């Protein structure tokens, strides 16, 4: 936001009445001027976790999986996987005020996230620590099943009948995503806060604040000095508290928005590079396996867990 | 100011100023109230990570260093502290050959702990995370089925 | 009798030009779904308003389109006449003789003035202006009201200046008309693309 | 280099991307226009009347519809009763209102600071009604020796009995008792009918305010009305698509009459977008809906390397069309002195949207998608697999704040 | 808090004072809303 245009709209007499007062403007930019840099910061932590670009091969001899609806699709002229459209299609100037375009485009985070998938998919979980090493499904899938306590013969008894449940529920979610609406609140509940905030502050124009009018072009067409004084100390005292109802309950929304990008963060780190032991931190069961995919500002994980169904009695 | 002014024209300018010393020092004192809670969140990182990474060994990936975790030492600064992490990284890689398991007298065998490699010719047993090769025996196989 | 006023006689606050919004005023109007005092206008008489309303009114081909204002009503004092049929304006809110079986025949200096059709008329005076509004829109029923809506466009704004409290009725001559009962609420216009105002709603109605 | 070298008040610079006083578009053509109207209003008729007629039967002449001189309703030091509030005096000049009307009334001397349509009165409140608020200006010349009667005048009567309150701009005649008590007296005398008005005792051999007060007053409104009614200001061809001079009906400036295909819908003219600026209008004699709006405004940021290894310095100003201020256009604005380059890097200041920029006597002012990393690719083949055969130890290093400083 | 009835106390004069500022009071209304539903969301989450 602009200060002095937005306070006196060109008017010299305005202007110089002001002058006399300190340095709020300065102090106003420079906050407004923190917080637009903190939000880059934030989105290039939670995304940028690899040094390469790795890929997929050509050639798709993964066992029996499927994963033809989490890799990107080359027809469209962005290369999103239809999760990735469905999501996106989901969801839905004057006085002084400014909006910035962000550093990041939508394309470089699409294929952060493909980098990430194409390396977890060929190689484990060893692209995180050193060097990518390869390793073929089967085997990676045991080792899996291993790290939970269950000897791994056991996957090598049920391949297919372990990849028939695995692609199942993968096209359930798929369906259960599409039709639901209410998913994504989180995002448009911070979106619509955000511009619902927006229009009161400029409606505090259509707000008088000590003055007869609202408008300020014509109150300040209207008033002499010693009552144009009157008001705009007002407007002022009005605009950085409702600015700073957005400063005041900004740096506190800017501190909920961190702490939900720290726990992202740690979340990438640990469920997708790895494999945790935490009880209820990825997902409701035994941890097996996740995959990340992106949407308008957030991100979205899938987790794979392991649930026993039937049980007997013995002594 | 005090020493120039009159009481009802230097009211207006004390009012002022308790005003914008609290005003300026509102978002100044909400700022020592939300810089203090940016400072906390950073001092409880910091007993989490000295409790977890100097006092044990943890398995949490990327946490305590790029690698895996080894060791770590404390050191002082001003308003502030320092860590030093030691980790393990794996160097030169070689490639091979592998199969799921080996159907010697119509059983079939699975290896304890590694895998089976084979460097042409014949089959040896390595564990994972270092290339050393052993020969194959009913020492590290279990036997499982058909 | 007595009928539901449904939501008849809403106008247009200023003569001006707005676009595609869903606004919110505070003036005086007529109610939606007010328990009239609609006496007859063919079976002739008098009709209710309160709180803020000038002779409210409905129409079917302009039968319904004469009232009487003042305070006695008797000409002994502020009394006003109003015969009605806005093609020939030669202007008569000058001053005559009203009748409890109220009805409408065939001075007042200033001249610087303001069911198979709609025509609803107005009679306000607001800060000398003595303003009107009229209509024109046909429809098909005939026994009762219709169940629709309708907003009602000025014809000048232009003030003269005499006091008026109290009412009776006229009839222009060469069934049913339905007024309200209110107080001082507010409502919420709605707009489309073409701007005509399309919906309202009560704010002081129900929960 | 300079304008940013007082602004970090410093002389050392270092490498980054920086922030300068901003530019908004001066006018290209001076902050003025005002509509086609330039009608004004007489007086004389009004203040030579036969008869201001008494209180209750004042006279009025129509002054109005009409472009005010609010100027000149302002800048007549003529003018004893300026608290005429809601707008101010001294800014009444810069002013708009629609409409000026004529009503009118007779002040006393304790009311100066209470005279307007709205003021104090039992003369008012039973000869007038309304509330008490303040706008009416009144007009006074020296009245020293004109017109007065010894002994008390039995026309302007002060009317201490009424039976309320005060509140004026209306009318009545009837001259009407104080019901202090419960007496309808009609308008006659007696005794707790304390006759209605007494006198004030407009005598010649008294003081000058007693002699004549003809009081012409104005009345003030406003209007979001189609935008043809306003104050004086120069008004420009309907050159569409060029900057030129506008202070719009009102709407200050520098921009365009761009003709609009609005239909307009209608009752706000002075298009009440939330925003409630006028976005069309009318005019009588161009009967044409003329769009509004405003010419650009933006910041200027400088991008420059270390101060320590050249004096070189790029300009870049945000959200604006390069034709309307080496020249580049991206889309975070327009770029100056650069050179476009088509090998990509890595990011060393960055600009927005994907475009970076770096200094060359290593790289130009480069601008086009980012590279993100090295391209690689794994050899995938279900019977293979690879194992490592030595090691490394390495040694990193961790920052952390944990405490602050102590005040009161 | 009852905003209007705190501010005021029962005074049309108080009333039509107020009536030219603005929306500062539902404002508050709207923050101490927040705040409200934010507390037994804690305590559901905690303890479901």
């Amino acid at each position: 936001v602009d200060c002095t245009m937005y306070i006196c709209g060109d008017s010299t007499e305005c202007s110089n009445l002001l002058l006399q007062y300190g340095s709020f403007c300065t102090q106003l930019n420079r906050a407004l001027t923190g917080i637009a840099v903190e939000q880059d910061k934030n989105t290039q932590e939670v995304f940028a976790q690899v040094k390469q670009i790795y890929k997929t091969p050509p050639i798709k001899d993964f066992g029996g999986f499927n994963f033809s609806q989490i890799l990107p699709d080359p027809s469209k002229p962005s290369k999103r996987s239809p999760i990735e459209d469905l999501l996106f299609n989901k969801v839905t100037k004057f006085n002084g005020l400014t909006v910035l375009p962000p550093l990041l485009t939508d394309e470089m985070i699409a294929q952060y996230t493909s980098a990430l998938l194409a390396g977890t998919i060929t190689s484990g979980w060893t692209f995180g620590a050193g060097p990518a090493l390869q390793i073929p499904f089967p085997m990676q899938m045991a080792y899996r099943f291993n790290g939970i306590g269950v000897t791994q013969n056991v996957l090598y008894e049920n391949q297919k009948l372990i990849a028939n449940q695995f692609n199942s529920a993968i096209g359930k979610i798929q369906d259960s995503l599409s039709s639901t609406p209410s998913a994504l609140g989180k995002l448009q509940d911070v979106v619509n806060q955000n511009a619902q905030a927006l229009n009161t502050l400029v409606k505090q124009l259509s707000s008088n604040f000590g003055a007869i009018s609202s408008v300020l072009n014509d109150i300040l067409s209207r008033l002499d000095p010693p009552e144009a004084e009157v008001q705009i100390d007002r407007l002022i005292t009005g605009r950085l508290q409702s600015l700073q109802t957005y400063v005041t309950q900004q740096l506190i929304r800017a501190a909920e928005i961190r702490a939900s990008a720290n726990l992202a963060a740690t979340k990438m780190s640990e469920c997708v590079l790895g494999q945790s032991k935490r009880v209820d931190f990825c997902g409701k069961g035994y941890h097996l396996m996740s995959f990340p995919q992106s949407a308008p500002h957030g991100v979205v994980f899938l987790h794979v867990t392991y649930v026993p169904a039937q049980e007997k009695n013995f002594t | 100011i005090l020493s120039r002014l009159d009481p009802p024209e230097a009211e207006v300018q004390i009012d002022r100023l308790i005003t914008g010393r609290l005003q300026s020092l509102q978002t100044y004192v909400t700022q020592q109230l939300i810089r203090a809670a940016e400072i906390r969140a950073s001092a409880n990182l910091a007993a989490t990570k000295m409790s977890e990474c100097v006092l044990g060994q943890s398995k949490r990936v990327d946490f305590c260093g790029k690698g895996y975790h080894l060791m770590s030492f404390p050191q002082s600064a001003p308003h502030g502290v320092v860590f030093l992490h030691v980790t393990y990284v794996p160097a030169q890689e070689k490639n091979f050959t592998t199969a799921p398991a080996i159907c010697h007298d119509g059983k079939a065998h699975f290896p304890r702990e590694g895998v089976f490699v084979s460097n042409g010719t014949h089959w040896f047993v390595t564990q994972r995370n270092f290339y050393e090769p052993q020969i194959i025996t009913t020492d590290n196989t279990f036997v499982s089925g058909n | 009798a007595y009928t539901n006023s449904f939501t008849r006689g809403v106008y247009y606050p200023d003569k001006v030009f707005r676009s595609s919004v869903l606004h919110s005023t505070q003036d005086l109007f007529l109610p939606f779904f007010s328990n009239v005092t609609w006496f007859h206008a063919i079976d002739n008489p008098v009709l209710p308003f309160n709180d803020g309303v000038y002779f409210a009114s409905t129409e079917k081909s302009n039968i319904i389109r004469g009232w009487i204002f003042g305070t006695t009503l008797d000409s002994k004092t502020q009394s006003l006449l109003i015969v009605n049929n806005a093609t020939n304006v030669v202007i008569k809110v000058c001053e005559f003789q009203f009748c409890n079986d109220p009805f409408l025949g065939v001075n007042c200096t200033f001249e610087y003035v303001s069911f198979k059709n709609l025509r609803e008329f107005v009679f306000k005076n607001i800060d000398g202006y003595f303003k009107i509004y009229s209509k024109h829109t046909p429809i098909n029923l005939v026994r009762d009201l219709p169940q629709g809506f309708s907003a009602l466009e000025p014809l000048v704004d232009l003030p003269i200046g005499i006091n008026i409290t109290r009412f009776q009725t006229l009839l222009a001559l060469h069934a049913a008309y339905y007024v309200g009962y209110l107080q001082p609420r507010t409502f919420l216009l709605k707009y489309n693309e073409n701007g005509t105002i399309t919906d309202a709603v009560d704010c002081a109605l129900d929960p | 280099l300079s304008e940013t070298k007082c602004t970090l008040k410093s002389f050392t610079v270092e490498k980054g991307i920086y922030q300068t006083s901003n530019f908004r578009v001066q006018p290209t053509e001076s902050i003025v226009r005002f509509p086609n109207i330039t009608n004004l209003c007489p007086f004389g008729e009004v203040f030579n009347a036969t008869r201001f007629a008494s209180v209750y039967a004042w006279n009025r002449k129509r002054i109005s519809n009409c472009v005010a001189d609010y100027s000149v309703l302002y800048n007549s030091a003529s003018f004893s009763t300026f608290k005429c509030y809601g707008v101010s005096p001294t800014k009444l000049n810069d002013l708009c209102f629609t409409n000026v009307y004529a009503d009118s009334f007779v002040i006393r001397g304790d009311e100066v600071r209470q005279i307007a349509p709205g003021q104090t009165g039992k003369i008012a409140d039973y000869n007038y009604k309304l509330p008490d608020d303040f706008t009416g200006c009144v007009i006074a010349w020296n009245s020293n020796n004109l017109d007065s009667k010894v002994g008390g005048n039995y026309n302007y009567l002060f009317r201490l009995f009424r039976k309320s309150n005060l509140k004026p701009f209306e009318r009545d005649i009837s001259t009407e008792i104080y019901q202090a008590g419960s007496t309808p007296c009609n308008g006659v005398e007696g005794f707790n009918c304390y006759f209605p008005l007494q006198s004030y005792g407009f005598q010649p051999t008294n003081g000058v305010g007693y002699q004549p007060y003809r009081v012409v007053v104005l009345s003030f409104e406003l209007l979001h009305a189609p935008a043809t009614v306003c104050g004086p200001k120069k008004s420009t061809n309907l050159v569409k698509n060029k900057c030129v001079n506008f202070n719009f009906n009102g709407l200050t400036g520098t921009g365009v009459l761009t003709e609009s295909n609005k239909k307009f819908l209608p009752f706000q003219q002075f298009g009440r977008d939330i925003a409630d600026t006028t976005d069309a209008v009318r005019d009588p004699q161009t009967l044409e809906i003329l769009d509004i709006t405003p010419c650009s405004f933006g910041g200027v940021s400088v991008i420059t390397p270390g101060t320590n290894t050249s004096n070189q310095v790029a300009v870049l100003y945000q959200g604006v069309n390069c034709t309307e201020v080496n020249v580049f256009q991206t889309r975070a604005g327009c770029l100056i002195g650069a050179e476009h380059v088509n090998n990509s890097y890595e990011c060393d200041i960055p600009i927005g949207a994907g475009i970076c920029a770096s200094y060359q006597t290593s790289q130009s002012i480069i601008a086009y998608t980012m590279s993100l990393g090295a391209e690689n690719s794994v050899a995938y083949s279900n019977n293979s697999i690879a194992i490592p055969t030595n090691f490394t130890i390495s040694v990193t290093t961790e920052i952390l704040p944990v405490s602050m400083t102590k005040t009161s």
